[PDB]
DNA sequence: CAGCTCCCTGCTGGCTCCGAGTGGGTTCTGCCGCT
């Protein structure tokens, strides 16, 4: 599946359209400010996941292990460095329609390291 | 009932609580957290009024 | 129909008039000012 | 060195230098003092020059500027061209109705220009603007720092906080008003609208003339689907946000997305803004852009080039005033403008949760000072603009104009006396429309009522609202506002007072921090391109978005090095790291409340024996908690920063090795107790009780009568109270040393037997003993004033004296030889209800009396008379009346639990019971009230005031102790030769025989308050009757009837008792008598003494019926015959 | 409490009675509860009388 | 009540240029076989076994709701992966 | 204000027992020896002295209202 | 058969309501000026 991602015209710097070139029967993207035209090589146009499977890892970021208000552990070690001390906590986000799962984040910065179990 | 609040929490974060059907994972480990308390407080209570 | 003086009675130096009282004073004032305008004058604007 | 087990007494000897430091009143104080000195100082200033034309020519014109700055402010004067000038004293102010203000000056240059090319500047110093009204004890107050024996001198109380206006001899105080912060975005979800999430930011320059320009950034709640309006000020529709970008000046659109998504490989945030992209794919350059948010102006242009130009000044001045206003700040206006929009954007993903309103980090707090700057700069404007009309009119015809004259010093004065005298806060005009409550009187009843009443807060939300979600007790209510102090009424939650330590910052200018800010590695808006912005950090002063950082660690260590040392970071400023959300926020406005919170290194705090020890012997090294916070000890911490930091309630039960729970502590609490607030510190052990008895015991604090003010026999007040012996409780809290409790307490250790004596107490009832009362228990004294002054006509002159019958032709049945020559009694004279009391009358166009007779039912005797001239120079009086109040049963009494109680029956010793010895219970309450109230907090402070009375130390009732719990209180108590739990076998005082049951006694500390019997007993039986209907007043003080009212009647009805209800209504109220005609049911024309009855419009005279109507019936009818309705009362 | 804590004691639960008094924490979770009520019973009378 | 969000996991778009071309991989159109943008929804096994529907019922639905202005090209319930396809036919 | 003359209580006179209270505790006197020094052996005449708050000295350093 | 008429449905803006009593207190009932 994967996600479409918007791309600018190199003309004016506008937002490009979806439209097929009816001789060649391919797709191309419009600029309709420019007459500019660009083949396109994801053939896809939109995408909307509605069960919406999200791997928070993505979001969580590597900062977070300072936080003086997060619990830690040392049950949990890092995989990478093998560092004992991890801090972990929950979603933190809405619409997480049934997460109680922990994520855990590595300290001794510079790993950043983030995984979940 | 602490130890037993604590292992649910365990439970829940290990993935290994089962959601009531009718219900999310959030509103079963409420659920789950509520009965222990009362079933704490009615216990201790009629431990008093013995 | 102006109500009598026992539905807004006037108090003694507080005389002190009435708060419909003060309405029908401005009432009977833009009347008689508007009646006098519209045979004197006739300006058939101000009457507006 | 670390200091173990010494916490107890560490702590509360910085708690005592923290409160020795800072009063009570400091937030009061300091906000009035901040303003008086900078904030009138910048209003003053930044008001821009007036310059005036002529009427464009005279014949077939030039101006002049006339600017002023360098305010400047004098001590309280008081007196006018009857002798030099001299200071005013607080106490001469509230005797003579005077209003305690002080004259502030500006000196004025006004430069003209006329022809020729020569330039004259006539500069006027000291200038009079009016009269600003000044708070006691602020720093230009004449109380400043004086010393007790100087206050006692100029009969002032050394113990007085200070913190009120006198104005027209009444002390006022400022509530303190709640706001949403500003400049601050709030992401919300409205449930019922066409649009599901909208961000909001209301917007304030640096207290700016402008109001709050709040802007919203809204999305749409379902083709497309989810667009993004942005409603925005002095707009009537919304306007989407792409061609307000457009019209900032961005044609481009990648340029546009830059400043919203900051990194382009977030898709799933592409997919939700091109929905609001391809919105306004026909906009595509500033002017038009500019023309669309023109025709949605309030003022729509005509031509083109006027709805550019409005749009323009909108978006430069109405849009996003904290930003910046200037030539070029576009950039930084479009940069928090797409921050505004990926906030949105970030709650519509869920990637963030929605901002609470009830989170009082998101609230400010407006004191006297930033009150005052609010009305007065409105205030000035008027006054600006009056100068201006003044100029025109001489200008016009151009001779000369005089600033002297054109200055009306009335204004200023008269607005802040009005403003702080009424509670409207606002024009005098808009009376209707301006928000009240604000400046109450000053609840001058109890010393504990006085500080709870100077530290309050208030909600501006409506009342009588079914919304319970903004009373409710919020979780960052902790340590700043008294979770149990709260009104009962339809106040609850809304009026919240303030925490012991609790302090409001009070602001001061960001600039420092901002050049220490870009002085390390960030970068300003302009310098940076939004390819790095996405992994750094954002920073914010004030709500602003200054700039970026790379390294958000090693600056915030460094912002808080530099604020514990106090380098250039005063210690209000609040610096806020947001870790999982890349914001970092610097808050330096006023309003932010805040409390102090130790400093925790690894595991350990930086309060040492060294700092206990040094600040220990204080007075000597003044190590004071200035110097404490300058350690780098503690901090000031405010909910911002208290939702990013880890506390711990007890150093040493909280920071030692074991099964680890935290291990990573930032602060510490100095102790929990400071949590509370006035009123709830002084509960003993307020922890063993319901919360709603602490709740009812701090409303219950404010009515206890006791030594409310040391100079209360020179404090000429009315409605004062003060007990005979007042003594400081057995068992008290360490919170009370430092609301000087101990110095002016309100009430009696009174020996109380929970037992069921005889039944007179059943119902929450208490039995008291008439033999105490007779020693003096509870027995009080009643202070009454009674004021009137003489003038205010032509002829109709005011004089005192004493009326004689054939001179005055109005009198009362009154003895009036009591009054002296001079119209006034002597003090020391026994009085009673209608008796006259000042001797006033009227000339009469003989003479006419006004006379001021005693209240009804008073029966006191008079303290002392007074007489002296108000402002307008007449003769004003003042009478104090004595009334002393022996408790009888009725009088409510209270304990320190929100057990409340009036008096059922008085025994004397003989009928009370007794223990072995001859101990008689002063008070007997009814065991029945504990169980469903469960007040243990009372059962312990009664045991525990046994155990002190016998060991002869006062007991310790700190909420959280953890040191003192029930066992040992009652092995202490074991130990004196009493039962461990303090029961006692009381003897039957009747008949001798011991109870069967053992009595449980002891000492508790039983409070009385202001409702006696004797102030709320009144009857009537055919009294005075109100004027326009004649139905009874109302009134205990007018000899008023009681309501018979609605629910009265439907009580009646149900009982089937018609003849009752009508008896009730219809002659116990108003019985009257009309003549109406029978032909039509109009009212008629009667004339008794001739019979003639006649009613006109029909010309009958012959056929009319008499008819028996309530008074307010007829009244009705003749409303509805004045609304045009013919209500018709035909008896056929 | 540390973020995240479902705990008994970090959510309301009072393990203390009315005798051995309240820690800080569980009396100002008692304060906020019995606010609740103490709202309810002046808000409930502006409808059940109307 | 059962819309149809409730039981896909997500929804894309392609723009395929032969229905035979078959730009993903799917066998089973190949098996099966006018316009060139094409829909694709997939759905998830759970509230299909949970409310016991099938993609010819589905189908059916689609059809008679919208007539014959689309056409529904659904896969087998014997593959892991649950996808039909949706046409406009001209 | 001023010590009572006699506890509300017993009724046994304590308004004498203040100054000499005071004159005790200005010494290695505690409390718990003054009051029974002074003859106070019940709580209930303990108290009106334990608990007492002299506030006439307060109120005595004010100006009189004559001379 | 295409165009015009009418009746229904749907949606938005507007108006009125918001416990019973009771005790106190307070300020406020215009000001400038110009004949
Ligand atoms: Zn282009
Ligand atoms: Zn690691
Ligand atoms: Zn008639
Ligand atoms: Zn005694």
């Amino acid at each position: 599946p994967g996600f479409v991602g918007i791309r600018f015209c190199q003309e004016c710097n506008n937002m490009l359209y979806p439209k097929e070139d009816k001789e060649n029967r391919i797709l191309l993207y419009a600029c309709r400010n420019c007459d500019y035209q660009q083949e396109a090589d994801n053939s896809c146009i939109y995408v909307n996941k509605i069960t919406h499977e999200v791997d928070e890892l993505t979001q969580i970021i590597a900062d977070v292990s300072q936080d003086p208000t997060l619990p830690r552990t040392e049950d949990h070690p890092c995989q990478k460095c093998g560092h004992k001390e991890a801090v972990f906590f929950q979603s933190h986000s809405a619409r997480a329609e049934d997460a109680m799962r922990l994520y855990y984040v590595c300290t001794a910065p510079h790993c950043g390291h983030r995984w979940t179990e | 009932a602490k130890q037993d609040v604590i292992e649910v929490i365990e439970k829940a974060h290990n993935n290994e609580l089962e959601p009531t059907p009718g219900n999310t994972l959030r509103q079963t480990f409420e659920n789950q957290v509520n009965r222990i308390l009362n079933d704490a407080r009615d216990k201790t209570g009629s431990s008093a009024q013995k | 129909p102006v109500p009598p003086l026992s539905v807004r009675p006037a108090v003694v130096m507080q005389r002190n008039q009435d708060d419909l009282t003060h309405k029908l004073a401005d009432i009977v004032k833009i009347n008689n000012q508007l009646r006098r305008n519209e045979q004197n004058g006739a300006a058939a604007h101000v009457i507006a | 060195e670390i200091t173990p087990d010494l916490w107890q007494e560490a702590c509360w000897i910085v708690i005592s230098s923290y409160f020795d430091e800072k009063g009570l009143v400091r937030q009061q104080l300091d906000s009035f003092d901040e303003f008086i000195q900078m904030s009138v100082q910048r209003i003053v200033e930044d008001a821009p020059p007036i310059d005036l034309q002529a009427e464009a020519q005279h014949a077939s014109p030039p101006r002049y500027l006339l600017k002023f700055e360098q305010i400047y402010l004098s001590k309280p004067t008081h007196w006018e061209r009857d002798g030099a000038p001299s200071p005013m004293m607080p106490n001469e102010a509230r005797l003579r109705n005077l209003t305690y203000s002080a004259p502030l000056y500006v000196d004025i240059t006004k430069t003209v220009i006329k022809e020729g090319e020569e330039q004259l500047q006539t500069q006027h110093q000291k200038t009079f603007i009016g009269k600003i009204p000044i708070m006691l004890r602020s720093t230009y107050c004449l109380l400043n720092g004086l010393t007790d024996r100087d206050l006692c001198e100029l009969n002032e109380c050394p113990l007085d906080p200070g913190g009120y206006f006198i104005i027209n001899g009444s002390e006022k105080v400022l509530i303190a008003q709640e706001k949403m912060a500003t400049n601050t975005v709030y992401v919300f979800a409205k449930k019922d609208s066409k649009y599901a999430y909208t961000g909001e930011c209301r917007s304030c320059l640096e207290n700016s003339s402008r109001p709050t320009s709040t802007i919203w950034v809204s999305m749409l709640a379902r083709a497309i689907g989810q667009r993004i309006v942005a409603t925005l000020p002095y707009i009537k529709q919304e306007v989407p946000i792409i061609i307000v970008f457009r019209a900032l000046g961005f044609v481009s659109d990648r340029d546009i997305l830059e400043h919203i998504i900051y990194d382009f490989e977030d898709p799933e945030m592409m997919e939700m803004v091109k929905p609001s992209l391809d919105e306004a794919f026909v906009i595509q350059e500033q002017n038009v852009a500019l023309n669309f948010i023109g025709s949605r102006g309030a003022k729509p242009g005509v031509t083109k080039e006027k709805r550019i130009k409005y749009a323009k000044e909108v978006l430069q001045k109405e849009m996003l005033p904290h930003v910046g206003v200037s030539d070029f700040c576009e950039t930084k206006k479009a940069y928090f403008l797409g921050y505004m929009v990926h906030r949105l954007l970030l709650a519509a993903l869920g990637r963030r949760e929605l901002d609470d309103r009830d989170h009082y980090g998101n609230k400010r707090l407006d004191l006297a000072g930033p009150l005052l700057a609010f009305l007065f700069r409105g205030m000035f404007k008027n006054l600006l603009k009056e100068v201006r009309i003044y100029a025109q009119k001489f200008i016009d015809r151009g001779k000369d104009f005089n600033l002297e004259l054109a200055i009306k010093t009335r204004i200023i004065s008269d607005g802040l006396k009005y403003s702080l005298a009424t509670g409207n806060w606002g024009d005098q005009k808009k009376a209707h429309q301006a928000r009240a409550g604000v400046s109450q009187v000053l609840n001058r009843l109890t010393f504990a009522s006085t500080l709870s009443h100077l530290r309050r807060l208030n909600s501006p939300i409506g009342r009588d609202g079914k919304l319970a979600k903004p009373r409710q007790l919020h979780n960052t209510l902790w340590g700043m506002v008294c979770p149990a102090e709260t009104p009962e009424g339809h106040a609850v939650g809304l009026v919240k007072n303030l925490a012991l330590m609790a302090y409001i910052s009070v602001g001061s200018q960001p600039s420092p921090i901002l050049e220490f800010l870009e002085e390390w590695s960030m970068e300003n808006l302009e310098e940076i391109s939004p390819a790095a912005i996405a992994d750094a950090t954002k920073i914010f002063v004030n709500g602003c978005w200054v700039g970026i950082h790379k390294d958000p660690e090693q600056l915030m260590n460094t912002l808080r090095k530099l604020r514990r040392q106090m380098d250039i970071i005063v210690s209000e400023v609040s610096m806020i790291r947001d870790i999982r959300e890349r914001e970092i926020r610097i808050y330096t406005d006023a309003g932010r409340i805040c409390r102090p919170l130790l400093i925790v290194e690894k595991q350990k705090l930086l309060l040492k024996k060294r700092h206990i020890d040094q600040l220990k012997e204080r007075e000597y090294n003044n190590y004071s908690w200035q110097d404490l916070v300058a350690s780098g000890v503690v901090e000031y911490i405010d909910t911002l920063e208290e939702e990013t930091v880890m506390l711990a309630m007890t150093p040493d039960d909280l920071q030692e090795k074991e099964v680890a729970y935290c291990s990573t502590y930032t602060h510490c609490e100095i102790h929990p107790s400071m949590i509370l607030g006035v009123c709830a510190s002084i509960i003993p052990f307020p922890d063993h009780n319901q919360s709603p008895r602490n709740t009812y015991q701090s409303a219950m604090g404010k009515q206890a009568m006791g030594v409310y003010i040391t100079n209360f026999h020179v404090r000429m007040d009315t409605l004062a109270h003060v007990l005979y012996y007042p003594q400081k409780p057995l068992v008290t809290t360490r919170s009370m040393e430092y609301l000087r409790f101990r110095e002016l307490p309100a009430g009696i250790n009174s020996i109380v037997a929970i037992a069921s004596y005889t039944g007179y107490n059943q119902e929450d009832s208490v039995i008291m003993n008439r033999s105490a009362v007779d020693r003096g228990f509870f027995r009080s004294v009643f202070y009454r004033s009674y004021k009137e002054q003489e003038s205010k006509g032509f002829d109709q002159e005011e004089v005192f004296e004493k009326p004689t019958r054939e001179t005055c032709q109005g009198m009362r049945h009154a003895i009036y030889d009591k009054l002296d020559d001079d119209g006034l009694i002597a003090p020391g004279v026994r009085v009673s209800g209608d008796d006259v009391i000042i001797g006033k009358t009227v000339t009469l166009p003989t003479k006419r009396d006004c006379s001021t007779f005693l209240r009804t039912s008073e029966t006191g005797i008079v303290d002392q008379v007074m007489v002296t001239l108000n402002q307008e120079g007449y003769k004003f009086c003042k009478i104090r009346v004595r009334s002393v109040r022996i408790p009888q049963i009725g009088d409510k009494f209270a304990s320190r639990h929100g057990q409340k109680g009036t008096c059922g029956i008085q025994y004397r010793q003989e009928d009370m019971p007794f223990t072995c010895e001859g101990i008689t219970p002063d008070i007997i309450i009814n065991p029945h009230a504990i169980p469903s109230r469960m007040t243990i907090g009372h059962l312990i402070e009664c045991l525990q005031g046994k155990v002190s009375a016998n060991k002869g130390e006062i007991g310790d009732a700190t909420p959280f102790n953890d040191a003192v719990n029930v066992q040992k209180i009652s092995n202490l108590l074991s130990d004196y030769g009493y039962h461990l739990r303090g029961n006692e076998v009381l003897y039957n005082g009747f008949t001798g025989r011991k109870i069967t049951s053992q009595i449980f006694i002891g000492p508790t500390y039983y409070q009385r308050l202001k409702h006696m019997v004797d102030d709320k007993i009144h009857s009537r039986a055919r009294g005075p009757i109100q004027i326009l209907n004649r139905q009874p007043m109302e009134g205990r003080s007018r000899d008023g009837g009681l309501r018979f009212g609605e629910m009265e009647r439907d009580c009646q009805i149900a009982h089937g008792a018609a003849q009752f209800l009508r008896e009730r209504l219809f002659e116990a109220s108003d019985p009257y008598q009309v003549h109406v005609c029978n032909l039509c049911g109009i009212m008629a024309i009667a004339n008794t003494r001739t019979h003639t009855y006649e009613c006109r419009g029909c010309r009958n005279k012959t056929q009319i019926s008499l008819v028996r109507m309530p008074y307010a019936c007829k009244l009705l009818f003749q409303e509805l015959m004045s609304m045009s309705i013919a209500p018709r009362m035909m008896s056929v | 409490f540390i973020k995240d804590d479902y705990g008994p004691e970090s959510r309301g639960f009072v393990e203390n009675s009315y005798l051995a008094g309240l820690t800080p924490t569980e009396f100002f979770f008692h304060a906020m509860g019995g606010r609740e009520g103490l709202i309810d019973t002046a808000v409930k009378t502006a409808e059940t009388g109307y | 009540h059962t819309t149809l969000r409730k039981v896909t996991a997500n929804t894309a778009i392609y723009y395929d240029p032969n229905p035979q071309s078959t730009v993903v991989a799917e066998d089973q159109e190949w098996v099966n076989v006018i316009s060139p943008w094409l829909l694709r929804v997939e759905l998830d096994r759970k509230h299909m076994t949970d409310r016991k529907l099938t993609m010819e019922q589905i189908a059916e639905k689609i059809n008679a709701g919208f007539g014959d202005d689309l056409n529904c090209i659904f896969n087998d319930d014997n593959a892991e992966k649950l996808v039909l396809r949706i046409r406009i036919m001209n | 204000m001023i010590i009572p003359v006699r506890c509300f209580t017993c009724g046994k006179i304590v308004g004498n027992k203040w100054e000499a209270y005071l004159g005790l505790l200005q010494a290695e006197y505690t409390e718990g020896d003054a009051l029974d020094a002074l003859g106070l052996k019940r709580y209930c005449c303990r108290r009106m002295l334990l608990a007492h708050v002299d506030l006439i000295e307060k109120l005595l350093n004010y100006a009189p209202l004559e001379k």
